[PDB]
RNA sequence: GGGAGACUUGAGUGCAGAAGAGGAGAGUGGAAUUCCAUGUGUAGCGGUGAAAUGCGUAGAUAUAUGGAGGAACACCAGUGGCGAAGGCGGCUCUCUGGUCUGUAACUGACGCUGAGGCUCGAAAGCGUGGGGAGCAAACAGGAUUAGAUACCCUGGUAGUCCACGCCGUAAACGAUGAGUGCUAAGUGUUGGAGGGUUUCCGCCCUUCAGUGCUGCAGCAAACGCAUUAAGCACUCCGCCUGGGGA
């Protein structure tokens, strides 16, 4: 959803204005990936979505991967508001 | 949230009388469900193009509906919908 | 010419038995856009709208 | 193009092939001729032939050979510079070699150099040996050697400045 | 995606100089302008012009041809590549078609030709050979 | 290569749009087949190269009116569309993936490939529970034939369908791994974008991404490929090394 997306945007916007960043995508990567998450256990036959959760979490990996390495003080940040592992 | 258009098919031969208990209770069940009738209007009266449960003739009822997605009127409507001997056949369609 | 384009609609009600009648033939089947000259996106309009006709006796199935 | 007139081209069979056209009544052999021609002073030709006899084989494949003479550049008695000459299957290697070092060629390779003028290369065939694709090759080869002044002149530059 | 800006360059040059392009154009570099300087002293192009962008800049290369449209440059050659780097010691530095050609070498007194990099006694990554 | 910065083109986000048999779930429509019931009706019907088996006077086939049930979706429909591939075609709704085009607000190389692992994977097959119209391995009968464990005919079970769990193979093919850049043209078509005309409709041009055909340069053993390369290049993976035995 727009609006859902715009406030976990300004949530974990690094700035104002700010749409792209590791957290911003991240956190919105995180609500997708969790809100498919639960479309996948409903409808288990789905195989073809859950390619579309697969790739979310790969491109999420990717993002968290390049914070850690960028800032590590930022990925530890993010990590624990977003409750990740 | 989205907008539908429901259109459905009452018995040639219902009762005035009927007819609008019928039109005022299929409104009250969508207004019962999360679902604001925009409008719902008697269109015509019409030949159909082949026999449907007997009929060759029926009234054509347009409803203009909005709701949420997640909301239960629209699956309401069809339940209820297919059940009543009044109302010969229905379908709902998302319009712009 | 295509017709839908011409007349400058971009909605195509299936309750609308006028338009759909002069897009399906003789014995009511649907008309290729190649012998109306309907474009493609518009076809594919067309023919959702003539189902979902036929579907509500407003069209025949056959005949 | 190289006009024949005015050179004393010799010339080197390098090649007679019997060749066979299946008929009706049985089989039409022929002989198929690969001739190399040169004034062993830098010009050198190839040119085939076919005739039911082996001398009208020749004939042929000594004129074809004259109408397609071409100029080898040669530094003293080897050439310019390394050059791999790729025909179909033929694949040859051919390189300059120390004065006196003679004509390491092998197969129909050493007919081209030797008509040619060239009496010192190195070469090693890479590719298939059929006579008609390595002779080919080796042209091709040929074709691709370039002159210092040519080249200095297509530079801009003094020979001396180019190396 | 693209991991050898170089030979793109070099293959850029190739593909142009097979159609007998008069002109060519490609994203800047430092080390393309190097190899360009030298292709332009060495007499195998006509002319470079540098043209300063918002990205990273453009080079513009005008290639050469002689009377009858010969072709001044007859190939290039990537020899260092990022999955196989080369480096030759000063006594190493090759010598292209018995010096027709010339080989692009990078050292720590700069990106030089082999004339030069032998002349001075030193090594380094060969880039392309070009003749 | 390492370290500290800077950058916006690659990559991604935002915003604005576009198309779609992409997937899953739950409903639903007509045509037709079969069976069933009831009239009408009378000796055939069905089938082959020709026949017979078979069905029918216990009333067939045909025809009319209905009822039941299963499976598949005529026309549209198109080197058309979508999907990683396998694949996806009636209609409606719910949930859901991806792609494409503008814009250039944001991030600032976050990328590519990817052994091992994991996931998906036509059809047949397997397990449990349903369903079963049509079709049909097996099988039966009738033919053909020298013989026929076939082709042909009349039947017909599994199976084909659904749920769930296995299987993991196909000339699973473009018999062509993925990413990137570069290298004549012509002409269709699908979805976009921009402008110049056109009263609109549309035409004209520019362009992006697909999808085809034709065709240079180059490539190729040849056949052929050719901006959707099999051309020119760089990166990573898979794989090959005479045939048979395998
Ligand atoms: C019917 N007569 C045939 C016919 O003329 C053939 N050519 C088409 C002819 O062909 C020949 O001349 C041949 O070439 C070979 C030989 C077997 O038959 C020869 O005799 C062949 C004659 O016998
Ligand atoms: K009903
Ligand atoms: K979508
Ligand atoms: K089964
Ligand atoms: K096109
Ligand atoms: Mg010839
Ligand atoms: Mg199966
Ligand atoms: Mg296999
Ligand atoms: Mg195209």
């Amino acid at each position: 959803s727009q609006e859902r997306k715009n406030e976990i945007i300004k949530e974990y916007a690094r700035h104002e204005g700010d749409t792209g960043s590791p957290e911003v995508q991240i956190a919105v990567l995180t609500e997708d990936i969790n809100q498919l998450n639960e479309h996948a256990r409903t409808h288990k036959k789905d195989h073809h979505s859950y390619r579309g959760l697969m790739k979310k979490i790969g491109h999420r990996r990717n993002l968290l991967a390049y914070l850690r390495k960028t800032d590590i003080q930022r990925y530890r940040e993010l990590i624990q508001r977003l409750g990740l592992r | 949230d989205t907008k539908y258009e429901i259109m459905y098919i009452i018995r040639p031969n219902i009762d005035e009388e009927a007819k609008t208990a019928l039109v005022e209770r299929f409104d009250t069940i969508l207004k019962d469900n999360g679902a604001e009738v925009i409008e719902s209007k008697d269109w015509e009266k019409r030949r159909l193009a082949y026999e449907m449960n007997g009929f060759r003739e029926g009234i054509y009822h347009i409803v203009n509906v909005t709701s949420p997605s997640t909301a239960g009127a629209i699956n309401e409507f069809d339940r209820l919908a297919k059940i009543n001997d009044d109302i010969i056949r229905h379908m709902i369609v998302k319009v712009e | 010419v295509d017709y839908i384009a011409a007349n400058h609609i971009e909605y195509i009600d299936y309750k609308d038995t006028e338009l759909l009648k002069r897009f399906i033939s003789e014995r009511g089947k649907i008309l290729p856009r190649r012998v109306t000259g309907t474009g493609a996106k518009n076809q594919r309009k067309l023919t959702i709208a003539i189902k979902r006709a036929r579907i509500m006796g407003l069209l025949p199935f056959v005949s | 193009y190289i006009d024949p007139k005015h050179l004393e081209l010799e010339d080197r069979v390098v090649a007679i092939n019997r060749v066979t056209k299946v008929v009706k009544g049985g089989r039409r052999l022929r002989f198929a001729a690969l001739v190399v021609v040169g004034d062993k002073n830098g010009h050198v030709g190839f040119g085939t032939g076919k005739a039911q006899e082996v001398p009208e084989a020749i004939r042929k494949a000594i004129e074809d050979a004259k109408k397609n003479l071409v100029e080898v550049p040669m530094v003293g008695s080897t050439i310019p510079h390394e050059v791999i000459g790729v025909f179909g299957g033929g694949r040859i290697l051919m390189k300059p070699a120390v004065e006196g070092s003679g004509v390491a060629a092998g197969g129909p390779v050493r007919a081209v150099l030797e008509l040619a003028g060239v009496a010192d290369i190195t070469s090693k065939s890479l590719g298939s040996n059929t006579p008609i694709n390595v002779v080919r090759a080796t042209v091709e080869g040929l074709k691709q050697l370039k002159r210092a002044e040519e080249v200095a002149a297509l530079r801009g530059k003094s020979v001396e400045e180019i190396i | 995606v693209m991991t050898d800006p170089i030979a793109d360059f070099l293959t850029r040059i190739r593909n142009a100089n097979m159609v007998k392009h008069e002109t060519l154009e490609v994203p800047a570099s430092k080390i393309k302008r190097d190899i360009a300087e030298i292709l332009k002293r060495e007499g195998f192009i006509r002319d470079v012009e540098y043209i300063e962008d918002d990205k990273q800049g453009v080079i513009r290369v005008f290639l050469k041809y002689g009377k009858n449209e010969e072709r001044v440059i007859t190939n290039l050659k990537r020899i260092s590549k990022p999955g196989l780097r080369a480096y030759v010691k000063a006594d190493e530095v090759p010598k292209v078609l018995n010096g027709l050609g010339i080989a692009i070498i990078s050292t720590s007194e700069g990106v030089i030709t082999d004339k030069e990099a032998r002349a001075k006694n030193i090594g380094g990554e060969v880039i392309a050979y070009v003749w």
